[PDB]
């Protein structure tokens, strides 16, 4: 029953009818229900339901999101399955987060852990903690084992940035075959 | 970075502060959900949550308790009140804003989500304040005594109390319990025993009774009312140890009044309301079976001494439409009975 109203919804959507707020990101101006958005997530219900200006407003604008994802998102909400790759993946996670989509940000992570290699390792360790998927923290670590990279363990420090200075020798768990990796690394790394 | 995090938090900071001042109208919330979002993303959660709990707490102290402080001798009740609607409006709006750390930071940190928070520095700050405590308790339990007597109350203000207490509790009733319920049954129980006293002096057994079960009735009446619905089970249970369990053998040893007249002149709906009332309570049935087990016996005995099988059947009749009428055909009683018979016709 319920399937079928939101595939009709769809419908109201794209020829444009009953349509009381549009959300437009960088390129792009989407038309959509209020009562939709603000059903299917948390932010936008938080939006449209608050005391706080936005609720007055009829058209309005959201950023650090992309045009195309937006509209992807909006049309997830509308048709509540999604395409997910490992181009877009990284955009993603994080801009679903932003609106409080949860089961595609889970997506996401599933989708992230199921490719690890390893080589990839790198942002999803990184991006789980910027992105607080700890599930996917401890799914990375975990899967660090015996790497022995100068150049991908390269990979490993690059994009930790800083914290990780500390992090690095604060896990007690290394173990190297190479006990050189402490020095080579920072004059280098003092290079760069 | 150091210096991003505080030009961020000062926004944040004026924002809640903002809230707290009802003119909310006007804040962007696209921006304030954004803002405490890269918050969190940079690690800085912590932070946040920090200057949260001060702004708020500040709040509270500062104002909130002082509202409810001048308040005590006018309206205290509908201040206190209005303070926590107040309280629970601004931390809609701050959980909405903050809602990415409520969602993700606060749970692997195993700290208080926003809202709930709220409650806590609510509870703490004000209603536990200790003067708010003590007056609030005293104006509850006095206002329950007053409609005891007879005296007209405001039991919407009775029933937000015991709501927001219930609220405060965080998904429990431990702070409703311990700040109103407790305080509340024992002065019960000793106005109940006062009660008692002077109805079992002036009365009969039966008006006694009919009196207990219409006094459990409006105590539930006040229950549904004004307190929360589970304190209904533990007030019942007061009245039932004060009135009926303490006083048990008083009652139905009553001269000219309880169970033995009861029996003599043969009135069911009496031994019928007596019956149903020390249903309730362990041993008012065993209390029952064991007054009229004496009297059985001792008459039964006198009869034995001195025709004699119709006066025999005939009492058997009448403790079978006892047995059957009154006592609801009950095992205990039946045995009890068969065991007076089979004594004295030995």
């Amino acid at each position: 029953h319920m399937g079928k109203a939101f595939k009709v919804m769809n419908e109201l959507r794209s020829k444009q009818l009953l349509c009381d707020v549009m959300i437009v990101a960088e390129d792009v101006e989407i038309e959509a229900h209020r009562v939709v958005l603000a059903a299917c997530s948390p932010y936008f219900c938080a939006m449209f339901t608050g005391d706080m200006s936005e609720s007055a407003a009829a058209a309005i604008e959201i950023k650090d999101v992309d045009g195309q994802t937006l509209s992807k998102l909006i049309d997830y909400i509308y048709t509540a399955e999604i395409e997910v790759t490992e181009e877009n993946v990284q955009v993603l996670l994080p801009a679903a987060s932003l609106l409080q989509l949860m089961d595609v940000r889970q997506n996401c992570c599933d989708f992230l852990q199921s490719q690890l290699h390893p080589t990839n390792c790198l942002g999803i360790r990184a991006f789980a903690d910027v992105h607080t998927c700890t599930d996917l923290l401890q799914q990375a670590n975990a899967y660090a084992e015996q790497h022995f990279p100068e150049v991908m363990l390269g990979e490993e420090f690059l994009s930790l940035s800083l914290d990780q200075v500390c992090s690095l020798i604060s896990s007690d768990k290394l173990t190297v075959s190479s006990e050189e990796k402490v020095f080579e690394a920072v004059i280098s790394w003092i290079n760069y | 970075d150091e210096k991003y995090v505080n030009s961020i938090w000062d926004l944040l900071k004026n924002a809640i502060q903002e809230i707290q001042r009802k003119n909310n109208s006007g804040l962007s919330f696209e921006e304030l959900y954004r803002n405490a979002y890269t918050m969190v993303l940079h690690k800085h959660g912590e932070k946040l949550y920090t200057g949260l709990r001060e702004v708020v707490t500040e709040h509270l102290i500062n104002k909130v308790r002082e509202d409810v402080l001048n308040s005590l001798n006018n309206n205290f009740l509908q201040t206190l009140n209005q303070a926590w609607n107040d309280h629970q409006t601004a931390m809609v709006m701050i959980r909405d804003i903050l809602m990415y750390m409520d969602r993700v930071y606060v749970q692997q940190n195993n700290v208080e989500n926003v809202y709930n928070l709220g409650l806590i520095i609510f509870r703490d700050q004000v209603v536990r304040y200790g003067c708010i405590r003590d007056h609030l308790r005293q104006t509850l339990l006095d206002m329950i005594a007053r409609e005891r007597k007879g005296e007209v109350v405001d039991r919407g203000a009775i029933r937000n109390a015991c709501q927001m207490l219930m609220i405060l509790g965080l998904e429990g009733r431990s702070v409703y319990e311990e700040d109103f319920e407790a305080p509340f049954l024992e002065m019960s129980a000793e106005f109940f025993q006062m009660e008692s006293q002077k109805f079992l002096a002036e009365n009969s057994a039966s008006v006694y009774i009919k009196k207990v079960e219409a006094r459990i009735n409006e105590e539930i009446e006040r229950v549904m009312h004004c307190l929360d619905k589970s304190t209904e089970e533990p007030i019942v249970k007061v009245v039932e140890r004060e009135l009926i369990s303490k006083h048990m053998r008083t009652i139905v040893e009553m001269e000219n009044s309880g169970l033995v007249h009861m029996l003599k002149n043969g009135k069911t709906e009496d031994l019928g309301c007596m019956y149903k009332l020390f249903s309730r309570v362990p041993n008012g049935l065993k209390t029952m079976c064991e007054c009229m087990s004496s009297y059985l016996r001792e008459q039964g005995k006198a009869l034995v001494s001195e025709d004699y099988r119709q006066g025999l059947d005939d009492l058997k009749s009448r403790f079978d439409r006892f047995l059957l009428e009154s006592f609801n055909n009950d095992r205990l009683f039946k045995q009890t009975i068969a065991g007076d018979f089979e004594y004295f016709l030995n």
